């Protein structure tokens, strides 16, 4: 089967930018490759069909190129609707394959987090186990390290992230990191604390609370 | 205008079929491919197979050994996929689409979520604003299957509101947190509370959220 590899995996311009994403096909297709975006919750949008032609009414900033194994899509002047994940095709043998995405967002300033701590709620203690949520607000870039330490101990293997996507009014992200606990192990223990680095933060940043105040 | 409207999500056991359906208009169904593509997280966009309804004929990627069978009723312009034998890992959003040098145009999509987990309704917990901004939530944990819907407020409060995407946990349940950050001089006056609908367990949830 043919891999279809794209390059970069994610970038972040400004409106008015020109960006350009690469896909090598690990054997020749020809010019029998199709590019798409697609937006969260939706399915793909054609843009290109074979290698080089605008689908029906796809604006003149989008254009691709490439025959052979390597192709290009070039946005030459990035819009607001225009961020999004775009994905590479060949459908010039079986099984039609697909490039993993590039996703396209926003580059702003750097903006560093808001963070903040939430103890196991004395509802969810009572029924055996203990969550401790450590919040990080509206910030940018998406890169950012939390680590978890309980009584001065560093963590691993026991708390999970989710960071939503950029906001719609600020281009920032947040993101929450979850430290899971039997409540018996939760009740061992002082010190509950997550440590926040980020671009924007001089030093890391540590948000803790003593178990039962 | 053509269209491809799909069945809704489905929730299936390891070792269970899943049969979705797609339901074509504003063409000539006979005339042209119709593909089946699936999209997950860690494989991406996975190409299916196809059927032409013309003569029923239909192709399958070899990676299925043989778990995928698409068929069409002309009758009634509808192409259907059936993926046999189950396991976690088809878990995944489904889509049919028309062929034309690619894919111009794609069914809504179908989620297919394949798990051992039994339907359950989340605990709803309180993230209660402690320590001239305050931060506060609600845990939505161990539910099954997706989605939860949550509101603040019963939607009068949505600026500063993050709802963040659901983790599934190794228990083979769903969580997720949803936040607000808001004065500080607010907390004393203004009531919060988190609204959670999970509708495969009929649960409807309202949370006061106060300071500790
Ligand atoms: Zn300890
Ligand atoms: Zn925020």
């Amino acid at each position: 089967d043919i891999q279809m590899t794209q390059s970069p995996s994610s970038l972040s311009a400004s409106v008015g930018d020109r960006v350009t994403i690469t896909c090598k096909a690990s054997q020749n297709v020809g010019i029998n490759v199709a590019w798409y975006q697609q937006k969260p919750g939706k399915a793909p949008k054609l843009l290109i069909s074979s290698a080089s032609y605008r689908y029906s009414g796809v604006p003149s900033r989008f254009s691709g190129s490439g025959s052979g194994t390597d192709f290009t899509l070039t946005i030459s002047s990035l819009q607001p609707e225009d961020f999004a994940t775009y994905f590479c095709q060949q459908y010039d043998t079986y099984p039609f394959t697909f490039g993993q995405g590039t996703k396209v967002e926003i580059k702003r300033t750097v903006a560093a987090p808001s963070v903040f701590i939430f103890p196991p709620s004395d509802e969810q203690l009572k029924s055996g186990t203990a969550s401790v949520v450590c919040l990080l607000n509206n910030f940018y870039p998406r890169e950012a390290k939390v680590q978890w330490k309980v009584d001065n101990a560093l963590q691993s293997g026991n708390s999970q992230e989710s960071v939503t996507e950029q906001d719609s009014k600020d281009s920032t992200y947040s993101l929450s990191s979850t430290l899971t606990l039997s409540k018996a192990d939760y009740e061992k223990h002082k010190v509950y604390a997550c440590e926040v680095t980020h671009q924007g933060l001089s030093s890391p940043v540590t948000k803790s609370f003593n178990r039962g105040e | 205008q053509v269209q491809l409207v799909q069945s809704g999500a489905e929730v299936k056991k390891p070792g269970e079929s899943v049969k979705v359906s797609c339901k074509a208009s504003g063409y000539t169904f006979t005339t042209y491919y119709l593909h089946w593509v699936r999209q997950a997280p860690g494989q991406g966009l996975e190409w299916m197979g196809w059927i032409y309804p013309g003569n029923v004929h239909a192709q399958y990627n070899e990676k299925f050994k043989g778990r995928v069978t698409i068929t069409a009723d002309k009758s009634t312009s509808t192409a259907y996929m059936e993926l046999s034998s189950l396991r976690s890992e088809d878990t995944a959003v489904y889509y049919c689409a028309r062929s034309w040098e690619g894919f111009p145009y794609w069914g809504q999509g179908t989620t297919v979520t394949v798990s051992s987990a039994s339907t359950k309704g989340p605990s709803v917990f309180p993230l209660a604003p402690s320590s001239g901004t305050a931060a506060l939530g609600c845990l939505v944990k161990d539910y099954f299957p997706e989605p939860v819907t949550v509101s603040w407020n019963s939607g009068a409060l949505t600026s500063g509101v993050h709802t963040f995407p659901a983790v599934l946990q190794s228990s083979g349940l769903y969580s997720l947190s949803s936040v607000v950050t808001v004065p500080s001089s607010s907390l004393g006056t203004q009531t919060y509370i988190c609204n959670v609908n999970h509708k495969p367990s009929n649960t409807k949830v309202d949370k006061k959220v106060e300071p500790k």
